[PDB]
C-alpha cells in the first residue's frame, strides 16, 4: 500500500491546490486596509457610514451612565454624614433621576441629560463622589459624566476611548468590508488590544494603506503626530502608505472662529505660518481656519517628506466624520498607491 | 504607604541581586573552555514548502516529526507532509490575522489564534473527515500571542493582555490564569514534564510558571528589550530567550540567573524564534535580518546560518527526533533544513 | 523585373526555336557555304562568302527592352569558313553592341544589422537564464519577458537562417555558376518555408510587445483580473495570433503567387496581409505608449528639470519594451516610399530594430534593481562558503 | 515590416546580378 | 491608590522568589555540559546522518 | 534589569529653574533613543521632549520649546533636562522613557499607560 496510499496522498493534495488556486484570485483582489485612529479621532463614525450606507453599543454607554448617576444620588441620604446640594434648585433634578431609576428599557430623554447634567456641576452632588470608595459605584463614573455633552448628540457613536472604559468590546479585530466601483476592500481596526502597539502593528505591514485618523482641533494632536512619525518611520511600515484623515474640520472650524487657541499654544510655531499659496480653500470659509487646517496638514507632511525615499506616500486628506465622499479618497488614493506599485515594478518612476 | 513599599521591592531586589552573586564565581565559558567547538555547521535546504499567499507567522512540529502545520495572515492553516512535501488539510480560518499554531501532542487537533483573541481547537480525525472548528476559547482581552497543547484536553496560551491561561478544551473554560508580567507575553515553552512552563514578555524578563499551582516560581532579567522567543533546554533545567536587543540568552533554573549571552557586533537585529537541536549543543536563532543563525550553546560561537530567505525570519521549529529543522518566513516559504 | 528562372525559360525556348529551324533551312548548296549554328549565345544561319553575317540580338536577354535593334557581327571568309580570332578556335564574334550601358548602401545594412541582431540574439539568451534561473523573478511580469525575449531570440534567429539562404541561392552558387542546384532550390518547399517561418517569428515579435503593452495597460488600468485567465489569453495573443494571417498569407502565396520562393512581394495587394496586421499591433502599442506616459507625468507632478530628467529616462527607458521607435517611419507605406526616404526609413528601422532586443535585456533584466540585488544576494550568501 | 522590404530588396537585386551572370557564362559557354 | 495594591502584591511576589535554593553557577552548568555529552551521538544536526537514513534526501 | 531613576524635581517659583536628571542602569544607553514624559494631575501621559542616540536630533512639545533642554551624557549613561522659567502648568509627575527597541527612528509606546521602560517619576510643582 505504499504506492496505494502515495496517490492517495497526492490525489488529496491537487484538490487543495485546486481550492489553494480560488483562494488566490479572491485574496489577490481584495484590498485590505488598517484603521488607527486618535482616542478621540471620530474613526468610528466615519466607520459608522461607510457600514451602513460593532459601534452598537451607544445603549450600553448609556446605561453606565444612568447606572451611575443613580447610585450616586441615591447615597446621598444614605451615607451617614448625608450630603447636602450645593444650589437647593437643583432639588427636582434629584427628584426626576430618583424615580426614573431603576426601570426597565429607559429612553434616555433630554430632560434627563438635563438634570443629569446640571446635577453634576453642582458641588454638593459631586461631594459625595469623593467618598464613592465607601459604596459601591462603577469603575467607568466620572469619565462619562464629563462626556454627557458628547452623548447628548443625536449623532452619538462611541469611540474606542469610550469602549475601553466599559466592558463592551469582545472582539480583538472589529473587519468591514465594502466595494467601490465593483473592487472588494477589507477594512480593519483593532477592538479589545491594548494601547502598546509596536507588537500588533507588524501584523499589518502588507496592507494596501493605513487609514490614520486624527481628532484634529485635538494635547492629543502631538499624540496623533507621534504616532504617525512611529508608523512612518518603523522598520517594517516604510513600505506601507498612509491615508490620512483629518477628521474633525467642522469642530476645527468652530474653535479657529470663537477665538479658542488651543491650537497655538500647543504650537509656537503657528504664529509664524502663513497659509501657502497654492492652497485651494472651500469657498465660504475663514481665511483664518483655512490657515489652522493647513498647519496640522504642514505638520504631518514635515514627518512624512524626511524619510519617504518613494518607497510609501502620504495622502492627507481634511475629511468630516460626516461624509460618503470618504470611501472614495480611499478607493482614489488605493489606485494611486497599486499603480505606483506598478510603475516601480517597471522603473518607470 | 505606597513609597514605603516601593523602597522595600528595591531591597528585596538587592538581596535577589547578591544572592545570584554569591552563586556566580564561575562563567559557563570557564567550564564549558576545553571543549572543543562542533565546526562549522552546513545546512541546506531540503524542502521548500509553497502554497500560503502571505507571510507565514508561525508553525509547529508535529511530534511524528513528519507533520507540520503553518499559519499565515491571508487565512490558511496548512498541514503539511514533510516528506513528500503534499498539504494534508488546508483549513480556512474566520479570522485572518492568525498569529501562533500548535500541533497537538497526539496529532488530532491543530490550534490557531492572533488577533480576534481566541484560541481556536480543530479537530482533524473528525466523523466525515473534513476538519472543523471543535471548540473556541474566548477570554484574553488581547492578542493570542501562542499556544501549545499539554495534552487532548488542556491547552496554555499567551496573550497581548500580559497574561498566560490554561484551559480546559471540553469546557472551554480557563481553569488557571498566570499574572505577573508588565508588558505583552510574545511566546511561552513547556518543559518537557509538561507541569512548568516558561513565558518571554515584552517587558525584557522570562517568568517561571507552575501549570499546578498557577503561580510564577523565578523571574529571569538580563535582556535590555522586549523578549520575542522562549525555549527550554533539552532536559527542561534551563532556557533560551531571543530579544529585540539583538542577543540571545541561557538562563539555568538551578542557579536562578543566565549563564551565557550569545551576541556579535554586526548583529544589530533582534531574534524572532529560538530552538535547541536535540542535545543542546546548538541553538537555532531566526533574525529580522532575513537569516537563522547556529549558536555553540556551550562556547557561544556563531558555528553556521541558514540563509535562504528573502523576508524576515518568523518562525522556527525542529523535529522531535531532531532531524529536520523548519523555518517559516514573512516571504511566505517553509524551508526544512538539514 | 526579371527573374533568373525566367531568363532561363526564355532562353530555353531560344534553343527549341532556332534548334528546329537549324535542321530546317535549305542550304545555299553554293560551293564553300559557312555552316549554320548555335553557340549558345545567339545562332547564325549559312552566310555566303565575303559578308558579314549579321543576327537580331537575341531576345531572351533581359535587357532586351533597352535594345529593340542592334547585331551580334560574325564574319565568314572567303574561303567559305568562320573568321577567327586569334589565339583560339572562337570564331570572331562582336559583342560592343548589344552589351549594356545599390548594393554598397545594401551591404553596410547588412553589416550593422546582422551585428545588432547578434549582440540582441547573445544578451537574451544571457537575460532569459537570469530570469528563468532565479526562482524569486518567477512572477507574470517576467513570465511576458520571456515569452517576449523568445520572440527576439526567434526573429534574430530566423534572419540569420534567412541571410544564409539569400547568400547561398545567389552570392554562393550563382557566383559559382550553378543554374541547376539554383533553380531546384527555388523549387523547394524548403526555401518557402524558411522565409515562412520570417513572416511568423518576425509577426509573433510584434505581438509580443503587444503583450507586453496591453498586460502593463491593465496594470494601471487598476484592473484586476483573474491572474490565471489571462496569461494563457497573452500566450495565446502573441503566439497565436501570428498564424492568423500569417498561415493565410502562405496559402496565397503558395497558390497566386507561387514564384521566385516567396522572397519577392511582387504583388503588393498580398502584402498587406502581413503589413497590416502588424501595423495594427504597432498602431496599438503606441495608444499604451501615450496613455502610459501620461499616467507617469501625472505622478511627478505629486511629488513635485528634475521632472524633466525623470520623464526622460522613463521615456526612453520605456520604448524598447513598447518597440514605439518604428511608429517614427512605419506609416511609410513599401509602396510608397521611394529613394534616400528608403533608405533612411530602412536604416532607422533596420538599426534600431537589431539592437532592440540588446537594449531590452539591458534595461529589463541586466540593470533592473530587482535582479542586481537578486545577484548580490547570492553572492553574499556565496561569501559564507 | 522592415525585414521583408529588405529582403525583397537584395533578392531583386541579387536575382537580377544574376541574370547578368547567365548571359555572361552564355556569352563566355562558347 | 490602586498603584499600592498592585506595589503589595509585587513585593510579595519578591518574597516567594528570594526564599528559594539556589546551587552554584558552575555546577548547574556543569550538568548543561554533561547533557550535550550523553546526547552528542544521537543530534543528527550536530553530526550528520549517513543519506540513507536521511528521510529529506 | 532595565532601570530608570529621575532625580531632580521639587517645588519651585514660577519662573523658577530645575534641571531634571536620569540615571539609567541595566543597557548600553548610547544604543537608545530617549524621552521625557510628563503626567500632570488628573491628565494623560504626554510627551515633552525626545533625544536620539548621539544627542543631535531633538524635538520638544510646542509648549515647552524655547524653555526646556534636553541632554544625554553617553559616558555616564545620564539624560538630562534643563526647565527655564517654568509656568504652573509645568506641575507634572515627570518621567524618563526609552525607546523600547535600540537602533530605531520610531519610537512607539513610550505614553502608553504601562510602558515597561519607564522611571518611577520626579513630582514637579510649580
Amino acid at each position: 500500500d505504499q504506492r496505494n496510499e502515495e496517490k492517495a496522498q497526492r490525489e488529496a493534495n491537487k484538490k487543495i491546490e485546486k481550492q489553494l488556486q480560488k483562494d488566490k484570485q479572491v485574496y489577490r483582489a481584495t484590498h485590505r486596509l488598517l484603521l488607527l485612529g486618535a482616542g478621540e479621532s471620530g474613526k468610528n463614525t466615519i466607520v459608522k457610514q461607510m457600514r451602513i450606507l460593532k459601534a452598537t453599543k451607544v445603549q450600553d454607554i448609556k446605561n453606565n451612565l444612568k447606572e451611575a448617576i443613580e447610585t450616586i444620588v441615591a447615597a446621598m441620604s444614605n451615607l451617614v454624614p448625608p450630603v447636602e446640594l450645593a444650589n437647593p434648585e437643583n432639588q427636582f433634578r434629584v427628584d426626576y433621576i430618583l424615580s426614573v431609576m431603576n426601570v426597565p428599557d429607559f429612553d434616555f430623554p433630554p430632560e434627563f441629560y438635563e438634570h443629569a447634567k446640571a446635577l453634576w456641576e453642582d458641588e454638593g452632588v459631586r461631594a459625595c463622589y469623593e467618598r464613592s470608595n465607601e459604596y459601591q459605584l462603577i469603575d467607568c463614573a466620572q469619565y462619562f459624566l464629563d462626556k454627557i455633552d458628547v452623548i447628548k448628540q443625536a449623532d452619538y457613536v462611541p469611540s474606542d476611548q469610550d469602549l475601553l472604559r466599559c466592558r463592551v468590546l469582545t472582539s480583538g479585530i472589529f473587519e468591514t468590508k465594502f466595494q467601490v466601483d465593483k473592487v472588494n476592500f477589507h477594512m480593519f481596526d483593532v477592538g479589545a488590544q491594548r494601547d502598546e502597539r509596536r507588537k500588533w502593528i507588524q501584523c499589518f505591514n502588507d496592507v494596501t494603506a493605513i487609514i490614520f485618523v486624527v481628532a484634529s482641533s485635538s494635547n492629543r494632536l502631538q499624540a496623533a503626530l507621534k504616532l504617525f512619525d512611529s508608523i512612518w518611520n518603523n522598520k517594517w511600515l516604510r513600505d506601507t502608505s498612509v491615508i490620512l484623515f483629518l477628521n474633525k474640520q467642522d469642530l476645527l472650524a468652530e474653535k479657529v472662529l470663537a477665538g479658542k487657541s488651543k491650537i497655538e499654544d500647543y504650537f509656537p510655531e503657528f504664529a509664524r505660518y502663513t497659509t501657502p499659496e497654492d492652497a485651494t480653500p472651500e469657498p465660504g470659509e475663514d481665511p483664518r481656519v483655512t490657515r489652522a487646517k493647513y498647519f496640522i496638514r504642514d505638520e504631518f507632511l514635515r514627518i512624512s517628506t524626511a524619510s519617504g525615499d518613494g518607497r510609501h506616500y502620504c495622502y492627507p486628506h481634511f475629511t468630516c466624520s460626516v461624509d460618503t465622499e470618504n470611501i472614495r479618497r480611499v478607493f482614489n488614493d488605493c489606485r494611486d498607491i497599486i499603480q505606483r506599485m506598478h510603475l516601480r515594478q517597471y522603473e518607470l518612476l | 504607604e505606597l513609597d514605603q513599599l516601593r523602597q522595600e521591592a528595591e531591597q528585596l531586589k538587592n538581596q535577589i541581586r547578591d544572592a545570584r552573586k554569591a552563586c556566580a564565581d564561575a562563567t559557563l565559558s570557564q567550564i564549558t573552555n576545553n571543549i572543543d567547538p562542533v565546526g562549522r555547521i552546513q545546512m541546506r535546504t531540503r524542502r521548500t514548502l509553497r502554497g500560503h499567499l502571505a507571510k507565514i507567522y508561525a508553525m509547529h512540529w508535529g511530534t511524528d516529526s513528519r507533520l507540520l502545520v503553518s499559519a499565515s495572515q491571508d487565512g490558511k492553516l496548512i498541514i503539511w507532509d514533510s516528506y513528500t512535501t503534499n498539504k494534508v488539510h488546508a483549513i480556512p480560518l474566520r479570522s485572518s490575522w492568525v498569529m501562533t499554531c500548535a500541533y497537538a501532542p497526539s496529532g488530532n487537533y491543530v490550534a490557531c489564534g492572533g488577533l480576534d483573541n481566541i484560541c481556536s481547537i480543530y479537530n482533524l480525525k473528525t466523523r466525515e473527515g473534513n476538519v472543523r472548528v471543535s471548540r473556541e476559547l474566548a477570554g484574553h482581552t488581547g492578542y493570542l500571542s501562542c499556544c501549545r497543547f499539554l495534552d487532548d484536553n488542556q491547552i496554555v496560551t499567551s496573550s497581548g493582555d500580559t497574561t498566560c491561561a490554561l484551559w480546559d478544551i471540553e469546557t472551554g473554560q480557563q481553569t488557571t490564569t498566570f499574572t505577573g508580567h508588565t508588558g505583552d507575553v510574545m511566546s511561552l515553552s513547556l518543559a518537557p514534564d509538561t507541569r512548568l512552563f516558561v513565558s518571554g514578555a515584552c517587558d525584557a524578563s522570562a517568568k517561571l510558571w507552575d501549570v499546578r499551582e498557577g503561580m510564577c516560581r523565578q523571574t529571569f532579567t538580563g535582556h535590555e528589550s522586549d523578549i520575542n522567543a522562549i525555549c527550554f533546554f533539552p532536559n527542561g533545567n534551563a532556557f533560551a530567550t531571543g530579544s529585540d536587543d539583538a542577543t540571545c540568552r541561557l538562563f539555568d533554573l538551578r542557579a536562578d540567573q543566565e549563564l551565557m549571552t550569545y551576541s556579535h557586533d554586526n548583529i544589530i537585529c533582534g531574534i524572532t524564534s529560538v530552538s535547541f537541536s536535540k542535545s543542546g549543543r546548538l541553538l537555532l536563532a531566526g533574525y529580522d535580518d532575513f537569516n537563522c543563525n547556529v549558536w555553540d550553546a556551550l562556547k557561544a560561537d556563531r558555528a553556521g546560518v541558514l540563509a535562504g530567505h528573502d523576508n524576515r525570519v518568523s518562525c522556527l521549529g525542529v523535529t522531535d527526533d531532531g532531524m529536520a529543522v523548519a523555518t517559516g518566513s514573512w516571504d511566505s516559504f517553509l524551508k526544512i533544513w538539514n | 523585373t526579371v527573374s533568373l528562372w525566367e531568363t532561363v525559360q526564355k532562353w530555353r525556348e531560344y534553343r527549341r526555336q532556332c534548334q528546329r529551324s537549324l535542321t530546317e533551312d535549305p542550304p545555299p548548296a553554293t560551293d564553300l557555304f559557312c555552316n549554320r549554328t548555335f553557340d549558345e549565345y545567339a545562332c547564325w544561319p549559312d552566310g555566303e562568302p565575303g559578308s558579314f553575317v549579321n543576327v537580331s540580338c537575341p531576345w531572351y536577354l533581359p535587357w532586351a527592352s533597352s535594345v529593340p535593334q542592334g547585331h551580334v557581327y560574325r564574319f565568314c571568309t572567303a574561303e567559305g569558313l568562320w573568321l577567327q580570332k586569334d589565339n583560339s578556335s572562337l570564331p570572331w564574334r562582336d559583342l560592343s553592341e548589344c552589351e549594356e550601358s545599390p548594393e554598397e548602401q545594401l551591404l553596410f545594412l547588412y553589416i550593422i544589422y546582422t551585428v545588432g541582431y547578434a549582440l540582441s540574439f547573445s544578451a537574451l539568451v544571457i537575460a532569459s537564464a537570469i530570469l528563468l534561473g532565479f526562482r524569486h523573478l518567477h512572477c507574470t511580469r517576467n513570465y511576458i519577458h520571456l515569452n517576449l525575449f523568445a520572440s527576439f531570440i526567434l526573429r534574430a534567429l530566423s534572419v540569420f537562417i534567412k541571410d544564409a539562404a539569400l547568400k547561398w541561392m545567389y552570392s554562393t552558387a550563382a557566383q559559382q555558376h550553378q543554374w541547376d542546384g539554383l533553380l531546384s532550390y527555388q523549387d523547394s518547399l524548403s526555401c518557402r518555408l524558411v522565409f515562412l517561418l520570417m513572416q511568423y517569428c518576425v509577426a509573433a515579435n510584434y505581438y509580443w510587445l503587444l503583450v507586453e503593452g496591453v498586460y502593463l495597460y491593465t496594470l494601471l488600468a487598476f484592473s484586476v483580473f483573474s491572474e490565471q485567465w489571462i496569461f494563457r489569453l497573452y500566450v495565446s495573443i502573441g503566439w497565436g495570433v501570428p498564424l492568423l494571417f500569417v498561415v493565410p498569407w502562405g496559402i496565397v502565396k503558395y497558390l497566386y503567387e507561387d514564384e521566385g520562393c516567396w522572397t519577392r512581394n511582387s504583388n503588393m495587394n498580398y502584402w498587406l496581409i502581413i503589413r497590416l496586421p502588424i501595423l495594427f499591433a504597432i498602431g496599438v502599442n503606441f495608444l499604451i505608449f501615450v496613455r502610459v506616459i501620461c499616467i507617469v507625468v501625472s505622478k511627478l507632478k505629486a511629488n513635485l528639470t528634475d521632472i524633466k530628467c525623470r520623464l526622460a529616462k522613463s521615456t526612453l527607458t520605456l520604448i524598447p519594451l513598447l518597440g514605439t521607435h518604428e511608429v517614427i517611419f512605419a506609416f511609410v507605406m513599401d509602396e510608397h516610399a521611394r529613394g534616400t526616404l528608403r533608405f533612411i526609413k530602412l536604416f532607422t528601422e533596420l538599426s534600431f530594430t537589431s539592437f532592440q532586443g540588446l537594449m531590452v535585456a539591458i534595461l529589463y533584466c541586466f540593470v533592473n534593481n530587482e535582479v542586481q540585488l537578486e545577484f548580490r544576494k547570492s553572492w553574499e550568501r556565496w561569501r559564507l562558503e | 515590416h522592415a525585414e521583408g522590404t529588405f529582403t525583397s530588396d537584395v533578392s531583386s537585386y541579387l536575382e537580377g546580378q544574376a541574370a547578368k551572370e547567365f548571359i555572361a557564362w552564355l556569352v563566355k559557354a562558347r | 491608590t490602586a498603584s499600592i495594591a498592585q506595589a503589595r502584591k509585587l513585593v510579595e511576589q519578591l518574597k516567594m522568589e528570594a526564599n528559594i535554593d539556589r546551587i552554584k553557577v558552575s555546577k548547574a552548568a556543569a550538568d548543561l555540559m554533561a547533557y550535550c555529552e550523553a546526547h552528542a551521538k544521537e543530534d543528527p544536526l550536530l553530526t550528520p546522518v549517513p543519506a540513507s537514513e536521511n528521510p529529506f534526501r | 534589569q532595565v532601570q530608570l531613576q529621575e532625580s531632580g524635581g521639587g517645588l519651585v517659583q514660577p519662573g523658577g529653574s530645575l534641571r531634571l536628571s536620569c540615571a539609567a542602569s541595566g543597557f548600553t544607553f548610547s544604543n537608545y533613543k530617549m524621552n521625557w514624559v510628563r503626567q500632570a494631575p488628573g491628565k494623560g501621559l504626554e510627551w515633552v521632549s525626545d533625544i536620539s542616540q548621539s544627542g543631535a536630533s531633538i524635538s520638544y512639545t510646542g509648549s515647552v520649546k524655547g524653555r526646556f533642554t534636553i541632554s544625554r551624557d553617553n559616558a555616564k549613561n545620564t539624560l538630562y533636562l534643563q526647565m527655564n522659567s517654568l509656568k504652573p502648568e509645568d506641575t507634572a509627575v515627570y518621567y524618563c522613557a526609552r525607546c523600547p527597541a535600540p537602533f530605531t527612528r520610531d519610537c512607539f509606546d513610550v505614553t502608553s499607560t504601562t510602558y515597561a521602560y519607564r522611571g518611577q517619576g520626579t513630582q514637579v510643582t510649580v
